[PDB]
């Protein structure tokens, strides 16, 4: 019996699940590991850029042993084409990464070091774009009635924060008006 | 339960005589009902733990006041009021929940 | 000049202190609140720049404008009308200045503060936005009011024939703002030497308004600077004081952190959790645990029931501390002062200039008249602490036989008739007659003649003075233990760390608890008492069959009743407990011993 | 006797294992040298994720009550601070445990001499020498080699001559002032350097643990600066701001004072407090009191400017700051207070001095927490040990500030209670070096701490001698509250007025031996530090006169 | 066959699961060759490790890397049994109601895991063994069933589908429901007309209109 949430992914929970996305890096390494899902791999070649699984890629950098790729879609100079995109699209959210809320807080943790000036630098870029998207939500949010929701393109954190609100309100919307019927 | 080598419900729940017998009954006997699951898994699990999600793997914790060591399973981690280790999410979980842990 | 805004932008969004930023946050955590508003950390913003700090603490006045005018802009972008601009407080704890010391090289120059207010003036509007026409030309026109330091700083300009300035008001399409006028007070404590403690004006605006209620102990912060006015010389301006920010120390306020409630729930866990606060209320005192403890009940507010019809239950009750000097009462209540978040201390006559009868004063201009305040009034809802109440007047000391009970003070002095609302809880701290031989009279025979004074107050108090050996050099030693090294005062500490309470907390405690439940009596625990009283009742008249004079009121079990909700509020607990009104009576009863003696 | 980094290899084939490891580092004791090499070394096996436990030892004896206490399967293990004198062979014995032993122990010392039983015998050790003073130190050679194995008649009396001539050299060594060499996060960043790793953290850690004997001339470390001023030589993050940066955001080197609380107090006590500025201007009495006033007569400034904050003195004030003290503080001796010492930058939770850093990590020490009592409060120094090893932590500066304003609360009592000592002139100049005992005072719980009266004894000593003609001489001290005359004693040494020509150690030490190793009633040698010992008021004042004579010095 | 697709559907379902109102039938014919596919490498690797002790008179890289997939994965799963754990204990009633039901399928040891159904009923004895000794004394005649009286209700509930959930619509595409103009699909839902649907966006809606196709897989959810 979970208790807590229980019924909403907890964060934790939704970044370890994240953490099962493949992503290419630049390993230190020249057994096996088997594993089980991996499929990969044979001894990987010092400084090469390989894909692989998010969370591994957290141990060998862990270590320091690995060096993981930036996001080609992160890139602050590239992403603020999605927010001048995003600034005039007042309805579309354009395009995300998907995970990349979490990526963004796990990127920086270590693997922040790989990148060019990440520093004082997309963490409000990202930031922006991040109520950005966030305001369009409740302004969108007003809006809101059954029994259906053109959610389009939002992060699963926040929208994982947002399921308690909105979850909890056309179920009231769809009885009282079904109910009326 | 909570958690080794719980052992025992004993000193747990210390409402006891304060929450009605046939509860507690039903509870005593509930809880030796979950242990049936227990042989199902076989996992192994360790549902009654092993709520938090893995990491990373190995954490620091400090013990309070609490000695030990009991740490017969595996091996012994010395039990040391004022001693903080480095050590895997595994064991620290059932550690954990016998609050003979702190920091992380 | 211009541009330097986006520095402050940058630090509205290039600061970053890990792992995150405030100000950019609580500005869409205003956003939502409509708050229009930011709270800024001055010793923070040296954090930033070290040069903008100074570089803004050389003419801060001219740099506020600069800062919410610019919160706005991303603000703006953040909103994306109308949106009007944000209330900036910016604030600094490290510094403290005297209000002894007020030099005019201060003017123009931010200080923070603790101060007392005297009062604060009625709440007056200022138009941040105006249009205005031509009476002539019919030209459109419009001003605001962006920032200002009542100077008066701007005027109709005269430039439309058509003159002089014949450009106008137009309130309507106009947009405003207020002020509090706030009066302030240096600490009583220092340094007034010999001389009057000097009072001044502080400008709160806006948000800055209603934050405080009068009287109260306060820290704030501001410019230092000067009015010419009219309403001095040659060509001298009065001084006044702008108020940015003030963060006063809490409360000094219904609301808290909700954190709060649990450690108090750790505290409402505790079974001593009351019995703790029989030692809190007196780290240096020694003994006399009972009326320490009748104090307490008083402490936690009466019974208010206003269920129909209008006849409500009262509080908080009556208290009388008389007994000889070395009661160490009046030092008692001075502690209690301190423990009430609200009291007035009073040893009068009055205390200090306050009229024990809240009385009418008029307007000096415009002639008019007002409340001119009191006592009853300036604690209304809160304790009462009160000496010399056997010195005190007997006239106004009647209108203290009203204010206890009916709780509503009204007087018909000039046109204004009005019936205030007084909830303050008294307590009668006056010296019996006499010293010992009125234990050997009458337990009556001391305040004024008659008892009837005695039967508005509810537990009254003869403190018994006896000269015991081991009693003595108990609290003896305790004495000098009180003193340096000040070994009493290191005691607490191991108290602080263990168990005993810091009293601060506790009055915010109270105050949390004061607000929070509602206690009401369990059926069982009214019979219990009212087959007590009533033995009471019978047997007093039995010493009343002695046509013994000395009383008894079924006032006196009401008094009791509160009681019954006094130490169950400490508990938290929705309804009292049998068991718990027990106390209540052997309590009472020591209260009863001393119409037995 | 051995290079660091083999010897760090020497563990990593007795390091990995599951259950791990098994090897236990001791932290001990009190001393903050230890706790960076700690951390580092801590940080050390966090990059090769190396489980092992983490022991904050204090009691000397406590080891003995742990090494006899938990130790299994401990393959290998590593000691801080101890060793350097008494032997575990002795104290722990060990008992040779199967060639190719089965544990190994890595001895940390910076104190000098090292016991004789040290570096010759390799059994645990692994002897910590190496590679400080090795030296030679030729003599212990001779204290074996000759030593061991050891007409006829002639032969045999030629020998036990030689015997004694041999015991008689050997007699002199390891009876001598116990001192430390220099800070062993240093040679251990020698090693951490030798790995290659170098951790602006780790280079500040140096920073920081080279400060913690500081207080205490260098000795060494005069040149120790540039040791780690190459490092900062060493280290240029950027050529230019790259403001702030928000980030990182790193230390630099700055005109560093013997001023105390310098950012974070009022200059005006700064000067106050400072222990430096105290005998030197005799801050107690009111004579030399407005003097410093006078400097702020000399200095330009504002009485109530001294009392404002550091955070918001005028640029003016600031960038004019040392030119005035260019300009005004050598004409008091107070020329020698600028230091270069290195200082971290936090920019928007702002740059603090490694020795202000360390003095904060100092109020940890003490406070921000039968028989068993002393166990019960030690432990409590124990307990309010990692809260200060909690401090060492880099996210949680907040907490740090409870030491930066509690540190501020120590000397208010410290300058407050040693100058009320100062009227009753308690001190006791007998002959042979100057004496003192505190037999009363408030709070004498907070002198408990060996530090409280350190930090006092070191603010007392060169208070009572700046010198102050004539002859810089050792300190006695002793205190009391409660436990029955526990009556803790610190050892005490003179200081130069920036002019130490000679090492010149330790000698009580060895004294408090010769009572210790005499009727030694009451006298405990339960303190780690051979500077401090318990004794009863009952059995010292005997003991007093067991220490004016014989005096070993 | 696919150990990835076999975690990749194990978490499918799973977080399915947590988002899930109501319970799913018990993937025996996949979790069961987990269930004993950890059972092969764990031990596998338990002793492979022991193995390496024999080195001893280097890479733990990958070491304690099995060890890690092993426990994270071993996580995962006591979230999807201690949640169905949560979901039976609130159907319990219906869940015998479905059972006591002719129509249409039962729990058996598909919808719940033989631990589930075991489960189920060993709960639900003893809960009532709860009731019964405790309220039901004290059992007024008609009071004496527990359950529909009608009204209210009881349990009955919570075959509630009406509820809505969030989804992303995702679909093998033939290269079926697609109608255009983008893409699949209606929707029809009983109180509104088609919307439609895009697997490009998440649309949230009823959980009964839509329980057809996360029975297609046709939806991330
Ligand atoms: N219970 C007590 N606890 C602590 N101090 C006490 C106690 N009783 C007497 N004293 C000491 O006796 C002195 C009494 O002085 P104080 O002025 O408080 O008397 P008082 O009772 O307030 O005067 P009055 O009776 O006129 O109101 C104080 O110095 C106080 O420390």
């Amino acid at each position: 019996l979970p208790a807590h949430l229980q019924q909403t992914f907890s964060p934790e929970e939704i970044q370890f699940i994240v953490e099962n996305e493949p992503i290419k890096i630049f390993p230190r390494i020249t057994w096996q590991l088997i594993t089980t899902d991996d499929k990969a791999l044979n001894n990987m070649v010092a400084m090469r850029s390989t894909e692989v699984v998010l969370w591994i890629a957290l141990l060998l950098k862990q270590q320091s042993k690995c060096s993981i790729v930036a996001p080609q879609w992160l890139t602050t100079k590239e992403l603020d084409r999605k927010i001048q995109y995003e600034k005039t699209h007042p309805d579309r959210f354009s395009e995300l990464p998907w995970n990349w809320l979490v990526l963004a807080r796990i990127l920086f943790n270590k693997a922040k070091d790989d990148f060019h000036d990440p520093i004082h630098e997309l963490r409000g870029k990202i930031q922006d774009l991040r109520e950005i998207r966030q305001i369009k939500v409740l302004k969108g949010l007003k809006y809101l009635n059954e029994s259906h929701l053109q959610l389009d393109n939002l992060s699963l954190l926040e929208i994982n924060e947002l399921r308690p609100f909105i979850t909890e309100i056309m179920d009231k919307l769809r009885e009282i008006h079904t109910a009326s019927l | 339960n909570g958690l080794d080598l719980m052992s025992s419900i004993t000193f747990s729940q210390q409402d006891t005589n304060n929450l009605s017998h046939q509860e507690q009954e039903y509870l005593k006997e509930y809880c030796d009902l979950i242990t049936d699951l227990k042989s199902g898994d076989l996992v192994d699990i360790d549902l009654s733990g092993s709520l938090v999600p893995p990491s990373d793997v190995f954490i620091d914790v400090r013990v309070l006041k609490d000695a030990g060591e009991i740490q017969t399973e595996y091996g012994v981690f010395n039990l040391i009021k004022d001693s903080q280790f480095f050590v895997r999410q595994s064991d620290v979980e059932r550690l954990i929940q016998q609050g003979y842990l702190q920091k992380i | 000049n211009t541009e330097i805004i986006k520095s402050f932008k940058n630090f509205i969004l290039e600061f970053r202190l890990d792992s995150q930023f405030i100000y950019r946050d609580q500005l869409r955590n205003n956003i939502l609140v409509k708050n229009y508003s930011l709270t800024v950390n001055m010793e923070h913003l040296i954090g930033y720049n070290e040069d903008i700090y100074k570089k803004l603490s050389d003419e801060p006045s001219d740099i506020i404008p600069l800062f919410e005018t610019a919160i706005t802009q991303v603000a703006k972008r953040i909103s994306i009308n109308s949106l009007p601009t944000f209330q900036l407080i910016l604030n600094s704890n490290a510094n403290q200045i005297p209000l002894r010391d007020l030099d005019s090289e201060h003017v123009s120059k931010i200080v923070r503060l603790s101060g007392i207010i005297i009062s604060t003036s009625v709440l007056s509007s200022r138009a941040t936005y105006l249009s205005i026409m031509c009476r002539n030309c019919r030209h459109t026109t419009s001003i605001t009011i962006n920032n200002f330091n009542t100077g008066n700083t701007v005027s109709l300009p005269r430039s439309c024939n058509c003159g002089p300035d014949p450009y106008i008001i137009i309130h309507e399409s106009s947009k405003f703002i207020d002020q509090q006028f706030l009066k302030l007070q240096e600490i009583p404590e220092l340094v007034p030497v010999g001389e009057m403690p000097r009072n001044l004006t502080m400008t709160c605006d806006r948000y800055l308004t209603n934050k405080v209620i009068p009287g109260t102990r306060v820290t704030i912060v501001g410019i230092y600077s000067i009015y010419n006015s009219k309403n001095s010389g040659v060509a001298i301006r009065t001084p006044y004081i702008k108020i940015l920010g003030i963060q006063s120390d809490v409360e000094t306020v219904t609301m808290f952190t909700e954190e709060e409630e649990e450690e108090f729930l750790q505290l409402s866990r505790n079974p001593k959790l009351y019995e703790i606060l029989t030692n809190s209320i007196a780290p240096s005192i020694f003994g006399n645990e009972d009326i320490k403890k009748a104090i307490v009940c008083l402490l936690m507010g009466g019974s208010k029931k206003i269920l129909p019809d209008g006849m409500r239950l009262r509080g908080d009750i009556n208290v009388l501390l008389l007994g000889d000097p070395g009661t160490a009462k009046s030092q008692l209540l001075k502690f209690v002062e301190k423990v009430s978040p609200i009291a007035v201390y009073t040893s009068g006559k009055g205390s200090s200039a306050a009229g024990l009868t809240a009385s009418v004063q008029r307007d000096p201009m415009t002639r008019e008249f007002y409340l001119e305040g009191g006592a009853m009034v300036l604690a209304d809802g809160g304790v009462v602490c009160i000496d010399e109440f056997d010195k005190m007047r007997d006239e106004d000391r009647v209108a203290i036989h009203e204010a206890m009970e009916q709780q509503t003070i009204s007087i018909a002095k000039a046109g204004i008739t009005t019936v205030l609302n007084s909830r303050t809880s008294v307590l009668a701290a006056a010296n019996p007659i006499y010293g010992r031989y009125d234990d050997l009279k009458s337990p009556g025979d001391n305040i004024d003649f008659q008892t009837t004074i005695l039967s508005r107050f509810d537990m009254i108090f003869i403190v018994k003075d006896d000269h015991n050996e081991e009693r003595d050099i108990s609290i003896a030693n305790h004495v000098i233990n009180i003193h340096t090294g000040n070994a009493n005062a290191m005691q607490n500490q191991q108290e602080e760390n263990g168990s005993e309470i810091s009293i601060e907390k506790m009055k915010r405690y109270i105050t949390y608890c004061r607000l929070k439940c509602a206690p009401r009596l369990s059926p069982q625990a009214a019979e219990k008492l009212s087959s007590n009283f009533v033995t009471i009742r019978k047997q007093l008249l039995i010493n009343e069959l002695e046509s013994t004079e000395r009383p008894i009121t079924i006032r006196q079990l009401e008094a009791i009743i509160r009681i019954t909700e006094s130490l169950a509020k400490l508990e938290l607990s929705p309804i009292a407990q049998e068991r718990h009104v027990d106390e209540a009576i052997r309590l009472f009863q020591a209260s009863t011993m001393d119409a037995a003696s | 006797i051995s290079q660091f980094s083999e010897a760090y290899n020497k563990i990593l084939r007795n390091s990995s294992s599951h259950s791990s490891c098994q090897l236990v580092i001791f932290v001990s004791c009190l001393n903050i040298d230890a706790l960076c090499a700690t951390k580092m070394l801590s940080l050390l096996f966090k990059k090769q994720l190396v489980q092992s436990q983490i022991v904050p030892i204090f009691g000397y004896s406590e080891l003995r009550r742990h090494y006899s206490q938990l130790d299994d399967n401990i393959n290998s293990l590593l000691l801080v601070g101890f060793g350097g004198v008494i032997d575990l062979e002795a104290f722990l014995e060990i008992d040779p445990q199967e060639q190719s032993f089965r544990r190994d122990i890595y001895v940390l010392d910076a104190h000098r001499p090292w016991n004789l039983d040290n570096i010759f015998g390799s059994q645990i050790i692994q002897c910590f020498d190496d590679g400080t003073v090795d030296d030679t130190l030729g003599e212990q050679k001779e204290a074996y080699y000759k030593l061991l194995e050891l007409n006829d008649l002639s032969k045999r009396k030629q020998r036990k001559k030689q015997i004694h001539e041999y015991e008689g050299v050997l007699e002199e060594y390891y009876s001598q002032g116990t001192t430390v060499v220099n800070s062993i996060s240093a040679q251990i960043y020698s090693l951490l350097s030798a790995i290659g790793e170098t951790n602006l953290s780790n280079l500040w850690l140096n920073i920081l643990g080279t400060t913690s004997l500081d207080i205490a001339y260098a000795q060494v470390y005069n040149r120790l600066y540039p040791l780690l001023q190459d490092e900062v030589k060493r280290l240029t993050p950027s050529s230019r701001n790259s403001v702030k940066t928000p980030d990182t955001l790193t230390l630099n080197i700055q005109p560093d004072y013997y001023l105390f609380l310098l950012r974070h107090s009022s200059l005006y006590d700064s000067f106050y407090y400072s222990n430096y500025v105290n005998a030197k201007l005799s801050l107690w009495n009111e004579n030399g009191k407005k003097r410093l006033h006078k400097m702020f007569a000399r200095m330009g400034i504002p009485l109530s400017t001294a009392q404002e904050t550091w955070l918001y003195m005028d640029h003016s004030i600031k960038r004019e700051l040392g030119i005035i003290f260019d300009k005004n503080l050598d004409r008091y001796g107070l020329q020698d207070i600028i230091r270069d010492g290195f200082v971290r930058t936090l920019g928007y939770r702002g740059s603090i001095s490694a020795s202000e850093f360390v003095e904060a990590l100092t109020a940890l020490l003490e406070v921000g927490n039968s028989a068993q009592k002393l166990t019960n409060l030690r432990k409590r120094w124990v307990s309010n040990f990692w809260l200060s090893w909690d401090a060492l932590d880099d996210r949680k500066v907040e907490l740090l500030n409870r030491g930066i304003q509690l540190a501020q609360d120590l000397q208010r009592a410290i300058f407050n209670t040693g100058v009320a000592i100062l009227e009753k002139k308690l001190i006791k100049h007998l002959r042979i070096y100057r004496l003192c005992v505190l037999q009363d005072g408030p709070d004498l719980d907070l002198y408990r701490n060996p530090l409280t009266l350190l930090r006092l004894g070191n603010w007392l000593i060169e208070c009572c001698a700046e010198s102050e003609d004539k002859q810089l001489l050792p300190m006695v001290l002793a205190s009391i509250d409660e436990n029955t005359d526990t009556y803790l004693v610190a050892g005490l040494t003179p200081r130069y007025p920036r002019g130490t020509k000679k090492p010149i150690l330790n000698n009580f030490s060895m004294a408090f031996q010769q009572i210790t190793a005499e009727t030694d009633a009451k006298v405990r040698i339960d303190n780690f530090e051979s500077s401090i010992i318990e004794i009863r008021r009952e059995d010292l004042s005997p003991f007093l006169e067991k220490l004016t004579l014989s005096g070993l010095l | 066959v696919s150990p990835q697709q076999d975690f990749s559907d194990l978490m499918k379902s799973w977080k399915n699961e947590r988002c899930s109102p109501e319970l799913l039938p018990y993937p025996h014919q996949l979790m069961k060759r987990l269930l004993n596919r950890i059972s092969m490498q764990s031990q596998l690797i338990e002793n492979i490790s022991m193995g390496f002790l024999d080195m001893q008179n280097e890479s733990k890289l990958p070491l304690l890397c099995m060890e890690t997939e092993l426990e994270r994965l071993k996580f995962v799963i006591r979230s999807y049994i201690r949640c169905r754990l949560s979901k039976i204990d609130k159907f319990s009633l219906y869940l015998r109601q479905l059972n006591e039901d002719e129509n249409s399928l039962i729990s058996l040891t598909d919808l719940l895991s033989k631990d589930e159904i075991k489960y189920h009923d060993t709960h639900s004895l003893i809960w009532l063994k709860l009731v019964n000794d405790s309220i039901l004394k004290y059992m007024p005649e008609e009071l004496q069933a527990i359950n529909d009286t009608e009204g209210s209700v009881n349990m009955i509930d919570e075959p509630d589908w009406n509820k809505f959930v969030f989804i992303h619509v995702n679909g093998p595409p033939d290269g079926e429901n697609e109608f255009g103009k983008p893409c699949y699909t209606v929707t029809i839902p009983d109180l509104k007309e088609e919307v439609e649907l895009t697997i490009g966006s998440i649309y949230v809606m009823r959980y009964e209109v839509i329980r057809d196709l996360l029975r297609d897989d046709k939806v991330a959810l």
